[PDB]
Order: structure tokens, then sequence, then C-alpha cells
């Protein structure tokens, strides 16, 4: 489906999962950053790249990016 | 299990959730309260543990984003597959995502510059 | 005094200087024609 | 009930209260020698119908009016404050208040003593001599 | 009910008035933006975006509608006084027939002095279409003095309202406890507004009536006309005038009300003297509906414990398929200051089309059948303000699933079962919608074939004589035989668009029993397509609002957000507020097509003229008898034709209704500008004209930015409505001038 | 193209133009006073031709002109209606631009752009002679910005 692609200007305010409505993102320990969280995105075969984490993503160039893949049933969010 | 009841049909009955994989969440309820389904209109909640139907993966995370901010409740959403392959998604550290977490991984993660170079160095 | 700052705002002063020109326009049109010499 | 708002409405009672008592004071100076005598030929000339629409007192009333716009965007902040403006009257009224209040006791509020009743006299009373004798032409019914 | 005020809660100090934005915190501290220049206007009249507590919240609305009140007191007072300063009423009270109604004079400044119409009664001008001198003559206005006086009067009724707007605010303020007592609000708003409304207006029409009916319908001139309390002063004038006053409210008392039949009446139809209504039928037509009110203005508790309420009322009706039915509407209407204005809104908006129907079809003024223009502006004047008023009605009860509906307080089953089967409603309202389109719209292009295609429109007469006088001409005949049987004490019909053969002509034709036919079943199809579809999509916004499949959690974002993002395939313009902003679209095109076929059929078969070596001759005469049938008649004999009337004017004084009819297309084509492309390109198009203020920093303080998404949206159906109305607002002005 | 004094095809147009003005004129009493207005209007009617028939104008009746920059229609483009233009409103611009100069000091700069202080709109009035001064003040501004521009990636 989607492509999630986590830049280097994380972070760590966990912004992705609070905004996320499925939960694409996770926040995982990390050693190179102020607060020391780090997003990360097991589930993206269930993305289905509504990019409302670019929302609240705070850096001047966003810190989570997700491309544009293909489609499937779990990224149309359909119910049928 | 005992589940809060509903009527308006419109969510039951459908070939396509029949076909397709289905959501189950739960919640723990401990008192009599009444609320709302994210698709549905209003309906009793009842004590112990409820078992519901979802079609969306949407809906099975908005209504514990709903459940959360009105008491403080541990939820367990579990997501099963075509067959009857049924895996734990949700909180499969069973430690809250935004939260910070013991098991750490790094899952399609490009550590390039910001403008693009799209190109990934190691997908593990 | 607070007044004079909500006549300092931005659509007050505005429209006041534009009835300035427009009033300049309606009377120049009313006096005397454009003269205009070679 | 409001400081704001009340301090215009007491204002404005002031503010017209002299001036309906001047002009009371100056219509019935200027018709002083014209009250009667044969009812003055209904009003004679000072009929306000008969005047050719005020020619040569219209560029008059201008100057007038201007003056006397100045004059009360003197009393808009000589209000505003005590010093200065109000101040100076201030303690002359001072020198006249300390004896009236000696006259009352401990300070006899001369607000009460003619500053609501002479304010609301003048208006009601100018607003009754201006429908007598310029808001009614047939009588009809006799006005007693 | 209980005297309960809070005196003085807000003072009254320009501080506020300094801060640009003290309405919110968050529109004042950060101006640095210029979509902020935006937001401070767009949430300026969103009062519920500001402070929660509801006792501030009827302390800011309530302060709006004397703010408005006192608007419309200004707009009245001047009315009057255009009537008198600069008009012609007089003269037009003397010769109402060759003397155009205008009461609207331009100045020598630029040449544009051609607009001064010649209109007659020694004053030239702008014509008017206002029904104002129509108002006047039925009010027993005759002298410039009763107009001066009756502006000045306003004056101080319009001060009055400042004055108490500013009152029961800024110095008193009644509590919250105040507004709960909606028991007490109907029984001063149906008896004390529409029952002594009803009555005051009746005892008027009663004293002031034979100025107009016993005197200026006989051939007095004005200056002959006497004096309204002359008539009061003395009795017997009114007793000569009509041989009932010399009672004087003595048989009121015996019920022997018979004796009252010189002003009540019922006689129906209208008045073959002065073009409208009967002078005499409205009279007691208003004492009837002012005793209806002050019956219907007592069924609330007030304190004295009597009498039902809202509450209980509500609380009662059930019914099978509502289960907890009705109940909550109570706690509904008296909680969110919204729930209120919808159905108002939609009352009201429906009302203002009613009434604009019952202004064509019985005219209640007289001389007002014969002046086609302010006929023809009325109807389409009240018909678009119920369409931007029902679609309000959608805009607020969107509102209301998203800004005070909960799953614990306020419950109905019934508007639980409404968003419940919540998908079954909209699906029946669509295959309605598709089944009215594809015939109503399918057979206009059935039609357009069969006539470019060669015999078939031919072979369709027989078609044409089905649908078209089959249904709805019994109810007309109905009406004909309505009076005298099922109507003994009326001896006309309810108007001569009823009676058959029965036409009432004061040189110029009133009145025409309107015979259907032809197309009449297709246009009033295509309207109940337009309607069906925008009670499809409104609907839709208030019940979708609250619960929907795509996005669960709906209730988050808001009513004006743009949309989510790219995902689920793309989710865009799914806000309620989007389905009024398309609402507003479908009820343009049906509001448009009602006016289209209002206007155009009159003059096809109801308005024409008459003369003696014939019978009756219309201004078009019978045109849409096969022109309406197909798409291409309602552009080759309607959309065609009317150029000649509305650019053929700038050799005479009708030059304006063409500047702003070819000035209008352009703003309309202006909102296709933010109807079709992009924040994205339009934000990359900025920043390089900000490059260019940052080569001679230029550049504001307030950062350049584009419109906001939803913003660059209520601008573009501003605009397709402004634009998509002065068009036939300068249209329906164009011909009915030429032509009139 | 000849001009309208010697266009017999113009003249015409003016008798034309009366000739409809005046069955509009003729239907209502010239002794009436609400009316006695149409023969000033007229007159302002007859005084706006004389000027133009000087102006070469078309010689069917629908007046043209220069911009080539000939010196004998200097007066329809180049001087009179041009310059002033220019300078009115570069004399609004760079007025602007010496308010945008101080829009930046520590009172805030929404506070300086929008609530501004009325004195500096009522200095104003300072360019007189704006051409050369702005044009020094404006190199400083090209030079003082030392292309600190947006990115543009
Ligand atoms: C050379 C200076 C001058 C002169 C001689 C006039 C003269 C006149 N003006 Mg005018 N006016 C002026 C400057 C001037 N104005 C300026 C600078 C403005 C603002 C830009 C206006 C705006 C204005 C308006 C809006 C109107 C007039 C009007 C008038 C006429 C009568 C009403 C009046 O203004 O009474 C005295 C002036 C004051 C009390 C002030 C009158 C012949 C009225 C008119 O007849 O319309 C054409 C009218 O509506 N003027
Ligand atoms: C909203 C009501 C309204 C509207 C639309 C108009 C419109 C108009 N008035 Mg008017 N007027 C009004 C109320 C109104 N008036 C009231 C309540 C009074 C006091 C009784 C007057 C007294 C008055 C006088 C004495 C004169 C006019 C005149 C005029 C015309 C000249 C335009 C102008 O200078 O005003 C400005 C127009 C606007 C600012 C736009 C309309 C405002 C709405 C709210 C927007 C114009 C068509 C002049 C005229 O026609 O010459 C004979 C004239 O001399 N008016
Ligand atoms: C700025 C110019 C201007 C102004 C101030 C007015 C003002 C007025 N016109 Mg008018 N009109 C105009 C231009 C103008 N008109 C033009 C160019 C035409 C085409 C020739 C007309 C044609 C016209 C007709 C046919 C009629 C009026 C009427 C009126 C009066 C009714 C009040 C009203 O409509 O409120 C304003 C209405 C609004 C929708 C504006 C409010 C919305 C926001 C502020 C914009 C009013 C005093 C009526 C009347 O009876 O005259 C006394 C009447 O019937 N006008
Ligand atoms: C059953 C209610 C009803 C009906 C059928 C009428 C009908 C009529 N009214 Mg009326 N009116 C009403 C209630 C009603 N009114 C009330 C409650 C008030 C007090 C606010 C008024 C105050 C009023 C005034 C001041 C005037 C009229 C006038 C008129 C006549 C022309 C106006 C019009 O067509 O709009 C009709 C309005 C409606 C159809 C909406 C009423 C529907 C209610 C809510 C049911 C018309 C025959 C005019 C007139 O007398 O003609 C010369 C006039 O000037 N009415
Ligand atoms: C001439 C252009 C045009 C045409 C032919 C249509 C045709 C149609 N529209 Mg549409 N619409 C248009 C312009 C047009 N629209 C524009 C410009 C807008 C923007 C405001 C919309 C916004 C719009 C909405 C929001 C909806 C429609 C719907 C519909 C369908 C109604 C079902 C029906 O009756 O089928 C009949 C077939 C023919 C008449 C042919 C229909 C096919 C509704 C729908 O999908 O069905 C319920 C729907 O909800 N339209
Ligand atoms: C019993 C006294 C009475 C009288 C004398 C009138 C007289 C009139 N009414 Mg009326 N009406 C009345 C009672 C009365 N009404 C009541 C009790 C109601 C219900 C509240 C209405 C509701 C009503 C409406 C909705 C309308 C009128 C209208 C009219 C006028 C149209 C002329 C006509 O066809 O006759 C009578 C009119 C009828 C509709 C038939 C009688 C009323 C009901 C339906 C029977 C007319 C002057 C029309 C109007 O306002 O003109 C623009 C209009 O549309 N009336
Ligand atoms: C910068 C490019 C540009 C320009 C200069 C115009 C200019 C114009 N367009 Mg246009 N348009 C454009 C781009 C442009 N368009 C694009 C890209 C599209 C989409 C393809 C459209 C689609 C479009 C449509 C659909 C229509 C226009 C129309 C018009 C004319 C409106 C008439 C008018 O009021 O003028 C000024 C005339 C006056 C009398 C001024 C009124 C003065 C008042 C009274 C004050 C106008 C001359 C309308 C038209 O006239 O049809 C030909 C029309 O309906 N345009
Ligand atoms: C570039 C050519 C052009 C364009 C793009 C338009 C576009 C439009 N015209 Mg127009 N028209 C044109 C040429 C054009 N016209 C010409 C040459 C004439 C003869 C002079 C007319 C005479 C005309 C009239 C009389 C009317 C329009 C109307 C309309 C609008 C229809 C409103 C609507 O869609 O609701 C739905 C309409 C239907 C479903 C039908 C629309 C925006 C109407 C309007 O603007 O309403 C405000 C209207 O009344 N036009
Ligand atoms: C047709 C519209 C119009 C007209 C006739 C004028 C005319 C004039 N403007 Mg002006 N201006 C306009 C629109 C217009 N402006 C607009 C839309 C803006 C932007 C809001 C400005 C902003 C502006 C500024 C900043 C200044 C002028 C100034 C001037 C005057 C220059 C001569 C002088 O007094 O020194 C002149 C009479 C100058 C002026 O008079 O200073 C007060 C001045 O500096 N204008
Ligand atoms: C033009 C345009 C813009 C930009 C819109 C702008 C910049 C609005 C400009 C309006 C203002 C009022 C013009 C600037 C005038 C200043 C206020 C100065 C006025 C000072 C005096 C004249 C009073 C969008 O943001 C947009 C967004 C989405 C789809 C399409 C579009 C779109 O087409
Ligand atoms: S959006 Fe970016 S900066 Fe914010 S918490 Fe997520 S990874 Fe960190
Ligand atoms: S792509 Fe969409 S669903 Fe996935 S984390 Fe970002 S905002 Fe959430």
């Amino acid at each position: 489906a989607h492509t999630v692609k986590i830049y280097d200007n994380c972070i760590g305010c966990t912004q992705c999962v609070r905004a996320c409505p499925l939960d694409v993102l996770e926040m995982v320990p990390w050693d190179g950053c102020k607060a020391g969280q780090m997003a990360s995105a097991p589930r993206t075969e269930d993305c289905v790249g509504c990019k409302r984490c670019e929302t609240a993503c705070p850096t001047d160039f966003l810190s989570i990016r997700v491309y544009l893949g293909g489609e499937t049933t779990r990224s149309m969010g359909l119910a049928y | 299990m005992p589940s809060p009841s509903f009527l308006g049909s419109t969510g039951g009955w459908l070939r396509c959730a029949e076909t397709e994989e289905k959501y189950a969440m739960t919640w723990s309820s401990d008192q009599q309260h009444i609320f709302e389904m994210p698709t549905g209109g209003a309906a009793v909640m009842n004590s112990g543990d409820n078992l519901l139907y979802l079609a969306r993966k949407e809906q099975a995370l908005a209504l514990a984003t709903q459940l959360r901010t009105q008491f403080k409740i541990q939820d367990y959403k579990i997501y099963r597959i075509f067959p009857s392959g049924e895996v734990q998604y949700l909180h499969p550290k069973d430690g809250v995502l935004p939260y910070q977490v013991n098991k750490g991984r790094e899952q399609v993660g490009r550590v390039k510059s910001t403008i693009g170079k799209n190109v990934n160095p190691a997908q593990v | 005094m607070n007044l004079k700052k909500y006549l300092s705002t931005a659509p007050v002063v505005a429209t006041l200087w534009l009835f300035l020109t427009a009033g300049i326009l309606i009377e120049l049109n009313r006096f005397f024609p454009d003269s205009l010499f070679y | 009930t409001e400081v704001f708002s009340l301090e215009w409405l007491r204002e404005a009672e002031i503010k017209h209260c002299r001036v309906a008592m001047l002009a009371v004071l100056g219509v019935i100076a200027q018709e002083f020698g014209t009250f009667d005598f044969y009812n003055a030929k209904s009003k004679l000339q000072l009929s306000p119908d008969l005047h050719n629409q005020f020619v040569q007192n219209g560029a008059l009333q201008q100057i007038l009016l201007f003056v006397c716009a100045w004059e009360f965007i003197v009393g808009l902040p000589a209000l505003i404050e005590s010093v200065n403006g109000n101040r100076e009257p201030g303690y002359f009224g001072f020198d006249p208040l300390k004896l009236g209040g000696t006259v009352g006791s401990a300070q006899w509020k001369r607000m009460q003593a003619g500053e609501l009743r002479n304010g609301r006299l003048a208006m009601i009373a100018f607003g009754g001599f201006f429908h007598q004798q310029l808001l009614t032409k047939q009588g009809i019914i006799e006005q007693l | 009910v209980k005297v309960v005020v809070d005196r003085d809660v807000v003072p009254t100090s320009f501080e506020k008035w300094a801060k640009p934005g003290h309405f919110s915190r968050s529109l004042a501290k950060g101006p640095k933006t210029t979509t902020w220049i935006w937001n401070l206007h767009a949430d300026a009249h969103d009062f519920d975006s500001h402070t929660s507590s509801l006792e501030e919240v009827s302390r800011k609305i309530f302060s709006a509608h004397f703010g408005q009140l006192a608007i419309i007191f200004i707009w009245l007072s001047g009315m009057y006084f255009h009537g008198a300063r600069f008009s012609n009423y007089v003269a037009w009270l003397s010769n109402p027939t060759g003397i155009k109604p205008s009461a609207q004079v331009v100045w020598p400044i630029v040449g544009q002095q051609i607009l001064n119409a010649d209109v007659g009664g020694g004053m030239q001008g702008i014509q008017i279409t206002s029904g104002l001198f129509q108002l006047w003559r039925a009010s027993g206005i005759v002298n410039e003095l009763q107009l001066y006086v009756t502006a000045l009067g306003g004056l101080g009724m319009a001060g009055l309202m400042i004055f108490a707007g500013w009152f029961h605010y800024h110095k008193a303020a009644p509590k919250l406890e105040w507004f709960q007592n909606v028991e007490s609000m109907l029984n001063h708003h149906l008896a004390g507004l529409l029952g002594l409304g009803s009555l005051s207006w009746a005892g008027h029409q009663i004293h002031v009536s034979l100025p107009i009916n016993k005197l200026l319908d006989a051939g007095v001139a004005p200056s002959s006309i006497p004096l309204p309390h002359e008539f009061i002063l003395n009795r017997n004038l009114m007793a000569e005038l009509y041989p009932s006053f010399q009672q004087g409210l003595v048989p009121f008392f015996t019920l022997n009300w018979k004796q009252y039949s010189d002003i009540l009446t019922f006689k129906g139809g209208l008045s073959p003297v002065t073009g409208g209504l009967w002078l005499t039928d409205v009279a007691h037509h208003h004492l009837a509906i002012a005793v209806l009110f002050l019956v219907a203005g007592h069924m609330y508790r007030t304190n004295w414990g009597i009498g039902h309420s809202i509450k209980q009322i509500l609380e009662a009706h059930k019914g099978p398929l509502t289960g907890e039915g009705h109940k909550g509407l109570y706690e509904i209407l008296t909680t969110s200051w919204h729930a209120n204005l919808a159905i108002n809104l939609a009352m009201l908006g429906s009302l203002s089309i009613i009434v604009a129907h019952h202004m064509y079809a019985m005219p209640p003024y007289p001389y007002l059948a014969t002046d086609y223009p302010t006929q023809l502006s009325l109807f389409t004047h009240h018909m678009w303000i119920g369409g931007f008023c029902i679609v309000g009605a959608g805009a607020h009860a969107a509102i209301y699933m998203v800004r005070d509906y909960s799953p614990t307080v306020n419950f109905n089953n019934v508007l639980d079962r409404m968003i419940r089967h919540r998908d079954a409603i909209i699906s029946h309202l669509n295959w309605v919608c598709i089944f009215l389109g594809m015939h109503s719209f399918g057979l206009y292009i059935h039609n357009d074939t069969m006539r470019a295609l060669g015999r078939a429109q031919d072979m369709f007469s027989d078609t044409a004589i089905q649908l078209q006088p089959v249904f709805a001409q019994w109810i007309q005949q109905i009406h004909t035989l309505a009076p005298g049987n099922t109507a003994v004490n009326a001896l006309a019909t309810a108007s001569y668009a009823f009676g058959a053969d029965t036409v009432t002509v004061g040189s110029k034709i009133a009145m025409m029993p309107i015979k259907l036919g032809t197309a009449d079943f297709m246009v009033h199809h295509i309207h109940a397509f337009t309607i069906h579809v925008t009670t499809l999509i409104l609907l839709k916004g208030v019940l979708y609002a609250r619960n929907s499949r795509l996005i669960p959690d709906k209730a988050n974002l808001g009513f004006r957000f743009p949309c989510d993002g790219p995902g689920r395939g793309g989710t865009c313009q799914v806000s309620a507020w989007d389905h009024v902003f398309l609402g507003l679209f479908w009820m343009y095109n049906a509001l448009s097509i009602v006016i289209f076929h209002f206007s155009w059929k009159m003059q096809s078969d109801v308005w024409g003229t008459v003369t003696s070596n014939g019978a009756i001759s219309h201004i078009t005469g019978g045109n849409f008898a096969q022109s309406a049938i197909t798409i291409n008649g309602w552009l080759r004999d309607f959309l065609w034709a009317q150029a000649s009337q509305v650019i053929q004017s700038y050799g005479s004084s009708l030059s304006a209704y063409g500047l702003m009819f070819l000035g209008a297309h352009f703003v309309w084509a202006f909102s296709l500008m933010f109807l079709f492309s992009g924040r994205g390109y339009w934000q990359e198009l900025i920043e390089s004209i900000v490059w260019a203020h940052n080569k001679l920093k230029v550049a504001p303080a307030i950062a350049p930015r584009a419109l906001s998404i939803t913003q660059g949206r209520a601008v573009g159906v501003a605009h397709y409505l402004l634009g998509g109305i002065a068009t036939t607002w300068a249209f329906f002005l164009a011909r009915i001038i030429a032509v009139g | 193209l000849t001009p309208c004094q010697q266009s017999e095809a113009f003249h015409k147009r003016e008798i034309n133009e009366v000739r409809t003005l005046e069955n509009r004129q003729a239907n209502y009493e010239a002794n009436s006073p609400s009316y006695l207005a149409l023969q000033s209007q007229i007159d302002q009617v007859h005084k706006r031709f004389d000027k133009y028939g000087t102006l070469l104008c078309g010689q069917d009746g629908l007046p043209h002109l220069i911009t080539d920059g000939d010196w004998r229609h200097a007066r329809e483009f180049t001087i009179p209606a041009l310059l002033f233009l220019y300078i009115t409103g570069w004399i609004g611009w760079v007025g602007r631009s010496y308010l945008k100069y101080t829009k930046e000091t520590k009172n805030p700069t929404e506070q300086e752009i929008i609530l501004d202080v009325p004195m500096a709109l009522k200095y104003m009035l300072s360019g007189f002679l704006w051409p050369l001064s702005a044009w020094q003040e404006y190199r400083s501004g090209q030079l003082l910005a030392k292309e600190d521009e947006i990115t543009v990636s």
C-alpha cells in the first residue's frame, strides 16, 4: 500500500500516534534525540495515508513522510 | 459476551462483512453507562467486557480514542483474518503506543537527507 | 482615548481616505473641465 | 445602571438643561415685547412657515453650528479627568460649596439640592413649551 | 417565571474596540498572518465558538437581534422618506395609470442623468418595483406630510431599540433563567406579537379603508379627500360611508354581529375597481386571525399552573415506528439557541415562498396586479429569500448533531432513529431524485430529440394532451364550484386563477384562469427534481453530520473544515457545511427554475391586453404551448427574445439593467476562479510575489498567505449566487419595464 | 482620417444624438422647474463636443487619438493623463514604502501595519520629491537585503 518513511528531523513529541487514526506509526526508544522517542510504522500494510500526521508534525519540513503508493482494501478505508 | 443492544440494522447482515475480515473490540465497563457507536445512534453499555463487530479499522480505533476520553480504561482490540486467523494487532506490546516502551524496533526507516533521495540503503 | 484607537483601525482609515478620494473626483467632474493646453 | 453610560446620560441632561433655559430665557426675551398685544397676530412674522427658508439666517446658523462644535469639543475632554478644565471651577465652586456644606451639616450633597430637578424641569418644560406654540395649528378641542 | 436580572455584567468601554479581535484570545495575540484577517470576520458571527456560558451566549444573540432589528428600522424609516422628498406618489395618487412608479433620482456628475426614467407626474427618476406605492395607497396615505411624520416617528423607534440592545447588556441583563421560559415565550409571541399585531392592524384598516375604498375608488381629487381624524371626530361621517357605524359598539355586546356587515364581509375574488383583493375582506380577515391568535396564545404554563407545556406535550406523543418518540425534543429546543434557528429558518423560509405564491395568485394590494414589474419582482424576491432561509435551516440542522447533541443528555428516539436508520432516509430520497431526474429532464432530452429528428414531435402531440389537462384540472373545477356549494357565504372563488372563463380587466389584465397545459407537468417536475435533490443534500448534511461511515471520528474535526487528506482513495469536501455549500447550489437551481417558470408563463398565457373588437391578446401570445416542452424553446423564444428589452435600452433610461446584466456574468465567472482551483497552487503563487516583496523589503509584517480552503468556497458560492442572481435580477427588471 | 471640425460625418452624430434626446425632451413641459435642468444637461452635452473636435478624431464619428508619442497629441497620452498617474500612484507607493521602512522597531509589527498611530498617516505628505531620493532608498533596500530570500527548493 502506502510507503511510510521517517525523516531524521524527529523530536519524538508523539504527534503521530496522537493524530493518526488507526495507529500506523509507533514510538520507539532512540539514542539520537532530545526527548528520546522515534516514530516507526510497522503496520504499513494497514496504512490509509490520510496525511494527518504532517499537520501535527512540528519541524520546518515535516519529519514523518508517507509517499503515495498502491491502493488496497486496507488503504481505501471501505467497509465493503 | 454481554454486548450493548442496538437497533436500526444497517451494520449487520452484510455479505461484504462476512467475506471480509472483521474487527472485535472490548472494554472493561465497570458501571452501567450509555454511549454512541461510531456508526450508530445511542446504546446502553452493560457491565463486564463487551464484544462488537466492526467492518473498518478506523472505526476500530476511533471508538478506543473516544472511550479513553470518558473514563480511564485499558482498551483491547483484536483483528481477525478472512479464514479464522485471529491476531492481536492492537497493542502487540501491550504498552500504549504514544507512551514509551521497552520493546523497540524500526520498520521501513530511511535515514537520509530531507529534500529527497528516495533510495533505501537497507530495509532491515 | 480608545475611540481614537478604533478610529485608527485599518477599515476606518481605509473608508475615510477612500471617501476623500471619491469626493474629490465627484467634485472634479462637477466643476471645471480639464483645460488641457498644448 | 452602569457607570460610563449613566455618565453621558446625566451629562446630556446638564449639557441641555442650561440650553433649555437660555433658550427659554431667549425665546421669552425676544417675545417679551410681543407676547400678547392681540396675540402678536398669531406670532406675526415669527411664524416659522412664513420665513423664507432662512435665506439670510442659514449662513449664520452654519457659523453657529461650527463654533458650537468646538465648544462641545471642549466640553468632551474638560469632563475627562478632574485637572485643568474642571479643576479650576472645581475649587471655585468649592468656595461656595464649603459654605453650602457648612449650612448643610456634614456635606449636604449639592446634586440633591438641585442638579436633577433643574435638569429635568428644563427638559420637560421646554418639551411642552415647543409643542403648545409650534406643533398645533387647528385646536379642534379647547386647550386648557 | 420570575424576574431574575443580572444588572451590570459587561461595562461600557471602548477598550474592546481598540483590540481587533477581543471576542477571542486566539484571534488577538497572533495577527501575523493574512488568514487571521479573514478568520476575524468568518468567526465574528459564530457566537458558539467563543465562550460556552449559555447565560452569555443568550446575552450575545438577543443583542444581535436588537442590532439587526435597529438596522431594519433604519432601513424602513428611509422608505417613507424617499417617497416624499423626491418621488411621484402624490401625482400617482391622483393619476395611478399613466404615471409609472419612481422614488429614486440621480445627479448630473458624469452624464448618468440618462437613468432619470420619464415616469410622469412632474418628477423624473428611477422606476421602483418594491410595492411601496401599493402599500402606501392601501394604508390611506395621501399627503406628503403623512410620509414625513411616519419617518420622524420611525427615527424614535429606531433609536429606542439601540438604547434597548445597549440596555439589557452594558446596563441591565436578565439571568439564564429568563430563557427557559419557552412556555411563557409562545404565550407572548402568539398573543402579544401575532395576536395584538393581527388585531392592531385590523383596527386600522376599518377606519382608514374609506379614504381608499369609499373615496379614492369613487373619483374624488386628493385635495377633496377629507382628513382621517375628521372621520373619527364625527362618527356620523363613518355612518354615512357605512350605514353600520351609527350603532358604535352596541350590537357587538348584543351578539347582533350581522349589523356589522358593511365592513366585515367574506366576498372572495378581487374587486373590479381597485385591482386587487377587497379592502373590506382583509379587515375581516385580520379580525378573524386576531381572535384565533388571542386563543392560540394561551397554551403553555405561565405561573398560574394551567395549560399545557412543550415539556409534557412532547413527553406524551409516542408511535410504533417512533419508539421513545417526541420525548426530549423539549430539551432539544430549550437548550440550543441553534436548535430553534433551523426550525425557524425552515418554516419561515418556506413561509416566504408560500406568501410569494399568495402574492401573484390573489393580489392583496390595490393597483398591484396591473403593476407587472412590482408583482414579478416581489414574488421572486421572497422566493429567493426563503431559498436562503431553508438552506440556512439545513446549515444549522447540520450544526446540531456536531455542536449540541449528546448520547446521555438530550434524547429523542425519533431523532435517534433518523440517525440509526440514517442510511435508509437518503437511499429513499436518492432513488426518488433519480426517478424524477431521468424522466423530468429525460423527457426534455426526449422532446428536444423528437423535434430535431423530424416527425417524432408531430406524433408527440397526443402525449402532449396527456399529463397536462389530466391532473389538477379537477382541482380548478372544484374551486369553480366551491362558492355557493361548499362556500355559501362566498360570491367569488379564492382567486380568478380558479374561476374558468371569468376574466377581470381594468384596462390591463389582472388575473386569468391559468389554463395548465403543454409543459406545466414538465416544469413542475423539474421543480420537484430540484426540490428533492435540495432536501436530500441538506438532510444528508443534517443526519450524517454526527455519525459517518467513512470517517468514524467525525465530531472531532468540526463543521466548516476542508477535509481529511488523500487517504482512503480521497477524503475531500465531506463537511456538512459543504452539503450546505452545495445545498445553496441546488436550492439555487431550484429557485432559478421556479422564477423562470412563474415569470415567463405569466406573460405567455396570463398577462396581456384586451380590446373590444376581440378578446385577449397577450404580451407574448400563448408561446409556451410548444416552446416549453423542449430545452431549445427555453433559449430560442425565452433566453433569446429577452435581449431586445435589456440591450435595446441604452437609447432610453433602462441602460443600467444592461450594464448589471453583462457585469453579473463577470462576478459569476469570477466565482469560477475559486470553485475550480486549489490553495496549493495559489500558495505557491504568493511566495513568488513575496520574493519580490523580500527584494525591496516591501513584504508586509502580516505574512501573505492564500485564502482558507473553506473561505475560498464560501466566497465562491457568494459570487456564484451574487453573479447568479443579478443577471436574472437585471433580466426580470428588463423586459417587464419595456413590455409593461 | 480627418479631424471632426472638417469631418462632416461627426457633426451628424451630434445632431443625431440631440435628435434622439429631443423626443424625450419635448414630451414634458419646459416651463416646469423639475425639467428645466434638461436644458443645462444639453448645455453640458454641447460644451463637451467642441473640445474633442480639436483632437484628431475618427471620420466615422468615433473619436480616435494618438499614443505613439507625437508631440501634437501628447495631451492624450504622454504628458498629462499619463505622467500624473505615475507620480500620484508612486507618491502613494513610495510613501507606503517609507511606512514599510518604519514598520519594524519594538512595538509589534502587526500593530505597526494595522493599528498605526495616525501621525504616520499624517506624515505621508513628506514625499514631494520622490524620484532620486526614492531611488537611493530602494538601492539601500536591495543592498541591506543581502540576497536574503526564500528557499524555493
Ligand atoms: C485568487 C485565489 C486565492 C487568493 C485570494 C486572495 C489573495 C484574496 C485577495 C482579496 C483581497 C481583499 C485583495 C487585496 C486588497 C487588500 C486588502 C488591500 C486593500 C486596501 C484598500 C483597497 C482598502 C486563493 O487563496 C484561492 C484558494 C483556493 C482556490 C482558489 C483561490 C484563488 O483563486
Ligand atoms: S511527527 Fe515527527 S517530530 Fe513529531 S513526534 Fe512524530 S516523528 Fe517526532
Ligand atoms: S499516513 Fe495517514 S494513517 Fe498513516 S500515520 Fe500518517 S496520518 Fe496516520
